[PDB]
């Protein structure tokens, strides 16, 4: 039950960096996905979400255009790939999960496509977090 | 010919060819069915026959005289010049008086002599 | 874009403190999907109440919480030193993106 | 010196008689395992000086034939998996592969809710569907909630793709003590004293096609067209027709389907249209012109040869209804197909390398038979099916009056469903044989 | 001289033998397509010089017209909507129309969830309910958690609404082989030999009447009233009473309701019902009075004849059970009517207009016989019930004895269906005929 | 007299219905299978009689005569005033003696007897 | 002896068993279908016996010669050298040919001489 | 000189034949309700010098045998509670007990939601089930989904607890026209002449016994041991052994388990193990040490007069497949053993008391006659239990092929029902029996 980051460098303005998320001990392929940042001395940001198809993906206004959300459902892997990155994102990133589940109505649990499950609408699992950096 | 081959020939002709409608007579619920009737039909009329004294005889001359308002015709018009078909038809109001005379004057009435006789 | 939050709180131990966070329409009058989450520092923040006064399991039944109107309010009876901790609020909204607040920094003493 | 009765036993005489027959042949729903081989040579009697005469829509055997066909048809389905747990509410979008415009309405795709291999879990699933085979279910709701076309009847049922419905024809084969009649008469009247006739101990085989307005791949007509009707001025009554010479018709369903199955229950399989691929085209059936117009004009002037001379003669569409009476109807390879005539009847006569195009639609959820104590679900076809049959006959109904011999007017009909045989056993009849006779002579 | 073995064959002999019977009728429950068309010609042969003993109780003709009708029913209701989907609890208050302190709580009005076409929808419903068909639960927070009394037990099943049950008479008719000798003698009770007999091929139609206590339209005594047992000195036997004078019953179900339905499945139709209009009124019968006075003082007369003389008789009701042996249980235009007959069982005998009315119940599940394997439901009936019937006969047991072998006293019961059925089957035999035999004479 | 008229005739009087009572003998699944019986029985009884070279016969005479102890009433005593149940039942533990003594009695010799006649 | 008691015995020996071996040849759907079937054997040859002129005849004699190329033996051989058995395989091949020859060969002949003989 | 036809009736003459036949009676699978009452006194009639020629494998009887088994399995199949509604996921944990070794992960606890009487009302139950039944989901994630084997295949259906599967021997009887030829021969091999035969009207009794490498309950051979196979240098043919000399065999499941039982519907119930008193251990089987030994060689011993001599022989498991071919499978009680054969085939035989124990494995879901159209779940068994049984034979595989041709090693198979009741119809042959004949003689 577990979410690891990686890919928590540093680099130049301007320059791109992908994270991952290495998922273990859970159906991560029936889960949705969440990218959440903290800059040191700041509150959370959410950045992105992701669905199983991926069918669905919704980025902050603030990260849009620089974020993509990607993922692997057999690697059990989440990816955030950042473009032309600002000193501005300069942040703690941490991967966590959408709750949800099955939906228990009218005595029977029903799935969405591919038996994924629904989303519960707020984080459940989270990760411990890595550090990225853009320099100067 | 084969099996009703003589049904359009000469009633006399085709007194020859009885064997050939005799040979022909016997061979997922219907197929029982089938078979019951058919056994059926069979055994009604060997019985009949056994009750006027023709079991196992092709043809039978009888002991019994008949109404000859049945059917006012010559023997040689009945047996040369018409068919069975055209026989049943003439004679078919008739079938069961027939039988009936001759069950009474074929064995019920033979057999008492019969045992009368057997002296 | 994020929810208004006290930039900090503060009670004596034992006492009962709330934390208030304000949202529009596109939340907390919009949806029920109103959480909290607690972060210790250092740490990555983990779900204190969600579904407005939802317990996650293992979250003591000191904690609790409610909404008004576009009002959400965390409740934590009973303060002790462990609740010294960032508070957040959080929304899925309608947009289908999450909502941060500010965060609140509790202090107990 | 008078005469006495004689009896005679084995003499070859007929009466008129009703009995059952055997099924003879020569997995599959009438080609089944309670039906035997035939023996290949008949004993004909090479048509001897009898005299016989037998009509049609009297002749018993077609009823019996009819009710054997219905059982067959519920015995191979019983054994099959019921799609009752699929009476859901849906939820239909419009189709996006590329349809054209005459296309446009003809598929639906849905989302629903269905059972899987454990009871207590439900999954989210999709299909597609002919616009046919649902119906919508409340525009108060919404505008996306639909059912399958028989979920307020009885259920419908579908599994067994394994069985064919190829019509390999079945032979029907007397009983001991009966013997089945044949005419010979190729100018035969359909009701009269045929002069050629002998007999049989099985009839020739029969393919069971099951249609409506055309009748497929039966006996062609050898020396010209000919009618049939019970009453000529019954106008409530079916007229049919044989045509001497077979229509080719090319049918196809130009769509490359991919057929997708998912489990219902527990060893419930069931079979559904997944995506089709390429764009989606009407399906429809080809005839050559210039045949279709030298067959009609056989038959305008066989139907003048019933009526006076220089009647006018106009062929129309029908009256409409269910689409079963509305359209021509066929099923291929499992398929079932409506299509449309207005290419074939339409038409007038006068007194003195091209071919025609019908558009078919398609059914997957069929009340097969008139009653509708029962439902089937046709499996979908994986990959593309084309079809070529031979149109041997014709369903025509006259209109409930003409004028002053003009605008006689004929449409298709088919609204019966025993004339697909009657049309096939109208040289049959079926006589008991009765071997005791007495005749009488002189004898001791 | 010497007499020598000799063979008759034709001879007009009969065996004791047991053997199955032919159904032939006079759609229905018994009158189905599985029956022989009616016998045009029942030839009664009276025989001359012939006496024989009948005991009834060993006819086994009874056995095979009890299992006929039991399967009978369940051909019947086999392909019927079930009432599975319906077991669920219900919420359920005393429904109020001017009711009676007697009839009060008697008769509920009861919501559920109910199952719609589409299985994924539900919705709230109300019918009404007989105390009888339903049950509480007492400790599991409130009373309002009724359920149906039977769906603890085999699947209440009932539908087919078109299917009539009314006892239409059948006849029944020997295989070829078999004789069904018939008893003329008209004081013959059911033991020793009858005098004057007669055989049939084909038995008269019986009545398939199903009865717990009074034996309604049945053949009548013609000369005096007749009481049967197997045993007459022991109180295991129930005692068969036929009256020679029918005592004519009028019953009614005096409530004008109202049916309305719903469909819970595919075509699975459901019958229930809705309200009454007017107010509502307890179901009773109604018997003459005086005449059945008279008929205990003929049974009286009867018993004095078995029993000994100046011996005080009286009549009580029944002890108790279910209701199929407590009332008087029968059933009328499909409703099944549970009477309370001890107003006819109250009063006594010595040694030397104005009705009786007997209130009833109504029930709607049941259980057909004595099988507790299978339930049935009962279709509501729109409108008011009026029957009219005969009494034609009294189920009676006998009290287990008493001081000094005096003061006798009797009481309704013992209702079972194989004892009903004695009162039409005791005047048949059936025969196995034995054509071959030996009689040696003089001959070579 | 119709089926059974007889009944309870004397043997004598009762041997005149042997026609009649023969005729009669002869007409779900369940009476599919009666149907079968009967000609089962049927047939029985005509193996039998062709056993003992009564096929066709209503009445046969054996080159048997009988055992007295079997019955010590003579000829007439019988005929003219029992009825055929009475005398069945009065000799019914001998039929199947009878029976078997017939089948082989007679027609095992008369069948040597007849061959030998082609030398 | 018991059913098969002169099996393996000559062909013979065996012509004393013909009166056992006739007695067992006669007595939901599968116990439908051996008892129809077995009936309908019985009948088949039932009906052979009739057209050949065997009405019940344990051993029947016809008018009609065999083939001198079915078999090369003399009578000695046949009756006390050989069983049933193996005799049925010697000839098997004409079985049919027996068969034709006795009906057609026994009855046309016979009736056309017999209708003569009652004048 | 001039000898004529005569036609004989009643002629000693047999043909081979292929009919049915009855069954034999004096509830369980077999010997049912509707079964043929037994024949109290069959007469076996012995042929002087009668020599039959016939085979094994040819014998119809055996397709025949097959064939009603199925059926009968089928019948009694039918009116039974299906146990779909239990086709739930199971949460499964351990077993609160003592455990030996080898029972550690045989057994789990599993927990479901479960339906009740009511449509409404749903609770949470448990059973232990054994490993073999139960399915491993998704071992990522909830490390804890499970659902029973079949589930995802035909439905698992059974109940009817009333029946038992004791294998009550059936004597087969053929039909008037028909007889059954046995062989008293003590030295064939079942492919040739046997010259000391007699026959039957019925065959003694046979016991549809269940098995697979070792045939239990047969009929011994009494003067030798028998190896009979179909092509001995064929390998891919089961060789059988039948052995003069019985094995005895003693097996148990000494677990006092205790059954439990849930309401599940409308009169829908099902039974499990629930509690398991005192502790949990493997069942096993004991076979004489002593016995298997001498018994083995004898075996050998005619193995050698079958092969060549100077040839070492040697014994193996079978090498693979599932349990159903690995295992002794056998019935007990109505449960279903897959035993260990280890102990049994392993040894080495050249040309120059004690016991073992086998281990055995339960399962309870069982797809009986490797049809994939069904599965039936064995009812638990109250209690503790034992088995005593004899081994009469084996089924040995060969393993064909050698360098030098030597060595021969055999391993048990038998993975085919037909070839258990080869044992005991290898003795009979059904023959047509043909009265008519013709001969020549000196008659006119
Ligand atoms: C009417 O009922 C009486 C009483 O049961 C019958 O008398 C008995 O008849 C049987 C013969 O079937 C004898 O064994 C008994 O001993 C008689 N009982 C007594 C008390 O005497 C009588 O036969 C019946 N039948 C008729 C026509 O009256
Ligand atoms: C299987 O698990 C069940 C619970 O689902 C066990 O039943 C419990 O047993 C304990 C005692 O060990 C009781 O205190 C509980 O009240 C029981 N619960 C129920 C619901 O009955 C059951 O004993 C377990 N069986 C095994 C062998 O592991
Ligand atoms: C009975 O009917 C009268 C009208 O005649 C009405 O006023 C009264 O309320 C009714 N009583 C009940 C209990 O329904
Ligand atoms: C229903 O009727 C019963 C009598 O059977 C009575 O005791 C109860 O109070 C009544 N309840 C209501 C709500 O009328
Ligand atoms: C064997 O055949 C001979 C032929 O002479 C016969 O005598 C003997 O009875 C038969 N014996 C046995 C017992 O097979
Ligand atoms: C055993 O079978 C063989 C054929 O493999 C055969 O040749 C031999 O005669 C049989 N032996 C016996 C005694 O059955």
């Amino acid at each position: 039950v577990q979410l690891v980051e990686s890919g928590g460098g540093v680099v130049q303005p301007g320059r791109s960096l992908r994270l991952s998320c290495a998922a273990s001990g859970f159906t991560f392929s029936s889960y949705g996905m969440h990218w959440v940042r903290q800059a040191p001395g700041k509150g959370l940001e959410w950045v992105a979400v992701i669905s199983y198809d991926g069918s669905n993906k919704y980025y902050a206004d603030s990260v849009k255009g620089r974020f993509t959300i990607s993922r692997d459902n057999s690697k059990n892997t989440l990816y955030l790939q950042m473009n032309s990155l600002r000193a501005e994102d300069t942040a703690v990133y941490y991967c966590a999960r959408e709750a949800g589940g099955p939906d228990y109505r009218n005595g029977y649990n029903y799935y969405d496509f591919w038996s994924g499950y629904y989303y519960y609408y707020y984080m459940d699992v989270w990760g411990k977090g890595t550090t990225v950096t853009v320099s100067s | 010919l084969g099996f009703l081959g003589a049904a359009g020939s000469t009633m006399g002709a085709a007194s020859m060819t009885l064997t050939v409608q005799a040979r022909n007579l016997l061979s997922g619920i219907k197929q029982l069915q089938a078979r019951v009737l058919a056994v059926e039909h069979y055994l009604r009329d060997q019985q009949l026959l056994g009750i006027w004294g023709c079991s196992g005889k092709l043809i039978c001359c009888t002991n019994v005289p008949w109404n000859s308002s049945w059917s006012n015709r010559n023997l040689s018009e009945i047996w040369d010049n018409m068919t069975w078909l055209q026989w049943d038809k003439e004679i078919s109001n008739y079938t069961q008086i027939i039988y009936g005379l001759l069950e009474e004057s074929q064995n019920q009435q033979e057999k008492n002599e019969q045992d009368l006789l057997a002296l | 874009s994020a929810l208004t939050q006290p930039a900090s709180v503060s009670g004596s131990p034992g006492q009962s403190i709330t934390i208030s966070c304000t949202g529009t329409s596109s939340d907390v009058g919009g949806y029920n999907y109103v959480s909290w989450y607690q972060q210790h520092p250092g740490k990555a923040p983990k779900l204190m109440i969600y579904e407005v006064s939802n317990r996650p399991s293992g979250v003591s039944n000191r904690f609790s919480g409610s909404k008004s109107g576009n009002t959400a309010s965390l409740t934590i009876s009973g303060l002790q030193a462990e609740d010294e901790a960032d508070y957040y609020c959080s929304s899925y909204t309608s947009s289908s993106t999450v909502v941060f607040g500010g965060g609140t920094k509790l202090t107990v003493l | 010196e008078n005469l006495w009765v004689t009896v005679y036993y084995g003499v070859p005489v007929w009466k008129d008689a009703e009995t059952t027959l055997f099924c003879a042949s020569d997995h599959n729903v009438w080609a089944t395992h309670a039906c035997v081989p035939t023996d290949p040579n008949p004993q004909e009697i090479h048509l001897e000086n009898v005299t016989e005469e037998f009509n049609m829509w009297k002749n018993n055997m077609v009823e019996q034939m009819h009710e054997d066909i219905i059982s067959l048809w519920d015995q191979s389905l019983k054994p099959c998996v019921k799609l009752t747990p699929l009476c859901v509410t849906l939820q239909c979008t419009n189709v996006t592969n590329n349809i054209t415009d005459d296309m446009r309405g003809e598929l639906k795709n849905c989302s629903f809710n269905a059972t899987t291999e454990l009871r207590n879990k439900r999954v989210k699933r999709y299909s597609l569907f002919y616009r046919l085979d649902i119906v919508q279910i409340d525009s108060n709701r919404a505008k996306s909630h639909y059912r399958l076309i028989n979920c307020n009847t009885s259920a419908i049922t579908q599994a067994c793709p394994k069985v064919s419905f190829e019509p390999i024809p079945i032979h029907y084969c007397a009983p001991a003590g009966f013997a089945i009649l044949k005419c010979k008469d190729k100018k035969f009247n359909g009701t009269g004293p045929c002069p050629s006739v002998s007999t049989v101990q099985c009839t020739h085989g029969i393919k069971p096609v099951v249609s409506t307005q055309l009748l497929l791949n039966g006996s062609l007509a050898e020396e010209e067209v000919i009618i049939r009707s019970e009453n000529i001025t019954n106008n409530a009554k079916n007229i049919l027709v044989q045509l001497n010479t077979p229509v080719q018709i090319n049918c196809t369903r130009p769509n490359n389907n991919t057929v997708k199955s998912i489990r219902i229950g527990p060893g419930q399989a069931f079979y559904y249209t997944g995506d089709i691929i390429g764009d989606i085209r009407q399906a429809h059936c080809n005839v050559s012109k210039a045949t279709w117009n030298e067959t009609l004009g056989k038959v305008v002037k066989q139907l003048r040869k019933h009526f006076g001379n220089n009647t006018i003669i106009r062929f129309a569409q029908s009256s409409g209804g269910d689409l079963e009476v509305t359209t021509h109807s066929f099923n291929c390879g499992g398929e079932f197909f409506y299509c449309n005539t207005s290419g074939l009847f339409n038409s007038t006569w006068i007194s003195n390398n091209d071919s025609i195009t019908l558009p078919c639609r398609i059914k997957q959820i069929i009340n097969m038979w008139q009653r509708i104590g029962q439902a089937m679900y046709a499996p979908p076809i994986q990959g593309v099916i084309r079809c070529v049959s031979n149109i041997t006959g014709l369903i025509l109904t006259r209109d409930g009056g003409s004028t002053n011999s003009t605008t006689e007017t004929f449409r298709p009909g088919g609204g019966d469903m025993r004339d697909n045989w009657r049309s096939e056993l109208y040289k049959y009849k079926v006589v008991k044989i009765e071997p005791l006779g007495v005749a009488p002579t002189r004898c001791k």
